[PDB]
């Protein structure tokens, strides 16, 4: 079964550069292009190039000619695409596909593209690793009562209510991206009005990237 | 060259979904045709206008002429809500080109209006100079809401944050919005307020200090 | 590639020379962006550098294909080489001649 | 350069090659020591190479 | 090319007439044949060839 597996994910800062793999398997590596192709947060697909790991032959699209290089192996049955000079906009996610779609006519003489890589995440934000602070969201039947995970960099952040004694009723809303380049979010927990003050809610926020971890009382003002 | 692709297409289950592709000449080019849901990798569903992959639904197909190329969806299922990208082969420049793309939105349960919780900043946030009001809403269908905030009626744009929605476990959507300004801002308003349009229609929050 | 007539008559070969309309097309069909074809016979000798020639739609093509053909007398060889363009032949006709005839263009 | 003819009858085109003598004259007029010249159409095509000949 | 007198190669022959006054020029890196003796001839007009062995 056809199949492209991809390299991991990267957090890079301006002007560092990446190399991302794309290694195949399941096919005779050097009969089909393998294309690349791009994806920015929340827009479309953006073509770069291919390369036919055959030949070496490459084809690179107009915006990507000099930024970029794209390159294989053969031994391995991988290839390669190389993007300098990064740069904010250039955060995306950076997919490869394979020239399998034999053409039928030499009218329109195009190896189209079967299968693809599942994708390898590539920010470029200024910023660094950076934790949050962590706010409590007190309360005004049942309460609101939640955590405010603010200004922390990069993704993700995992919030428990009680340890994971909570689980009903939380609703953790996915962060914003702020222009500063940092994120926050909120986590939120409905909760009996009436054990306010008999019982202690507590909220576990955990930022890996960082190695921060907070645990925050959440009572009434 | 450019290929137009209308960018949103509602649609009813059961139904008929019908998809451009603009372009010059686009009869004589073959399209191909790729799927991409949410969070997943594109995935090709029609190639060569008309044609199938192996592991496809019958009614997945298309059509191409002219100036115009269409993707055709029979028997629309809810699974099948996503984006759908239009590519052909530029030969003059030698390039691959997809279109805009087209959110495809399958109307699979009605209207519902968001629920808006809004806090005030905390003593601590305060303490340390600081204040930030969270406007957290949730449970609203169709993922289009506009929130706009309000401090004693005049509203405010600088310093104000606010998420795209959504999908959460029961299918509807939710985003949430915050507010970041300084204590004497706080302190200069008995209260500001959280507006969230939805289809029309408006529900509002407000907080004040104390 | 190679065929030597041995059937005592003269043996008709035809082929074709593609013109492509723009520059990607040559690459995707051959991957050179300088072609060559060479025909040799001990009575045909040419060679050909096809390049690109984007021409109104006839059929609704912008490219070509001009069609060449020679005679192959008993006992010589004739000799195809390229790294492009070719449309190579794949039958020939060996005849014998007859003399001195005409075409007649009616509907009767 | 091309020319669409939309006359409805036939156009006669003339053109002329210039081989000069010494290649200095190649380089100070055209600036290039391997010139071509392509004419194409549909019942006529030719391509020159001129070299020097004095 | 198949063996005629036992040779795989070929020379293509070639000819021409130069005019009084005018000038004739070969130039090359190989390959050529080059002339040894040529034909000042005056030319006649309007004969033709007789294979025959009487």
């Amino acid at each position: 079964e056809v199949q492209l597996v991809q390299s991991g994910a990267e957090v890079k800062k301006p002007g560092a550069s990446v190399k991302v793999s794309c290694k195949a398997s399941g096919y005779t590596f050097t009969d089909y292009h393998i294309n690349w192709v791009r994806q920015a947060p929340g827009q479309g697909l953006e073509w770069m190039g291919w390369i036919h790991p055959n030949s070496g032959d490459t084809n690179y699209a107009q915006k990507f000619q000099g930024w970029v290089t794209m390159t294989r192996d053969t031994a391995i049955s991988t290839a390669y695409m190389e993007v300098n000079g990064l740069k904010s906009d250039d955060t995306a996610v950076y997919y490869c596909a394979r020239g399998g779609l034999e053409p039928r006519s030499v009218d329109y003489y195009y190896y189209g593209m079967d299968v693809w890589g599942q994708g390898t995440t590539v920010t470029v934000s200024s910023a660094s690793t950076k934790g949050p602070s962590v706010f409590p969201l007190a309360p005004s039947g049942t309460a609101a009562l939640g955590c405010l995970v603010k200004d922390y960099f990069p993704e993700p952040v995992t919030v428990s209510w009680n340890s994971g004694a909570l689980t009903s009723g939380v609703h953790t809303f996915p962060a914003v991206l702020q222009s500063s380049g940092l994120y926050s979010l909120s986590s939120v927990v409905t909760v009996p009005s009436s054990s306010l003050g008999t019982q202690t809610y507590i909220c576990n926020v955990n930022h890996k990237p960082s190695n921060t971890k907070v645990d925050k009382r959440v009572e009434p003002k | 060259s450019v290929l137009t692709q209308p960018p949103s297409v509602s649609v009813a289950p059961g139904q008929t979904a019908r998809i451009t592709c603009g372009g010059n000449d686009i009869g004589r080019k073959s399209v191909h045709w790729n799927q991409q849901k949410p969070g997943q990798a594109p995935v090709l569903v029609v190639c060569y206008d008309s044609d199938r992959p192996s592991g496809i639904p019958e009614r997945f197909s298309g059509s191409n002429s002219g100036n115009t190329a269409t993707l055709t969806i029979s028997r629309v299922e809810a699974g099948d809500e996503a984006d759908y990208y239009c590519q052909v082969w530029d030969s003059s420049s030698d390039h691959v080109i997809f279109g805009g793309g087209t959110k495809l939105t399958v109307l699979g349960q009605p209207k519902a209006a968001p629920s808006v919780t809004l806090f005030p900043p905390s003593s601590e946030e305060l303490q340390a100079n600081k204040a930030t009001l969270v406007c957290l809403i949730s449970d609203f269908y169709p993922g289009a809401v506009t929130v706009a905030w309000k401090a004693d009626s005049s509203p405010v744009k600088a310093g104000v944050e606010t998420t795209t929605p959504s999908k959460q476990s029961n299918n509807k959507y939710a985003a949430s919005s915050y507010l970041s300004l300084t204590p004497e801002q706080w302190k200069s308003h008995r209260s500001y307020s959280c507006q969230v349009t939805h289809e029309g229609s408006t529900v509002e929050k407000t907080v004040a200090p104390t | 590639k190679s065929y030597a007539n041995n059937k005592e008559k003269e043996v008709l070969v035809l082929w074709g020379v593609h013109h492509p309309p723009n520059i990607g097309d040559q690459r995707a069909l051959y991957h050179t962006e300088n072609a060559y074809v060479s025909v040799v016979s001990s009575h045909y000798s040419r060679k050909f550098t096809p390049e690109i020639a984007k021409r109104p739609k006839v059929r609704d093509r912008e490219g070509r294909i001009n069609y060449y053909w020679t005679l192959l007398e008993p006992g010589d060889t004739i000799i195809f080489e390229a790294n492009g363009n070719l449309i190579a032949p794949r039958y020939a006709f060996a005849l014998s001649r007859g003399f001195g005839s005409g075409i007649i263009n009616s509907n009767a």
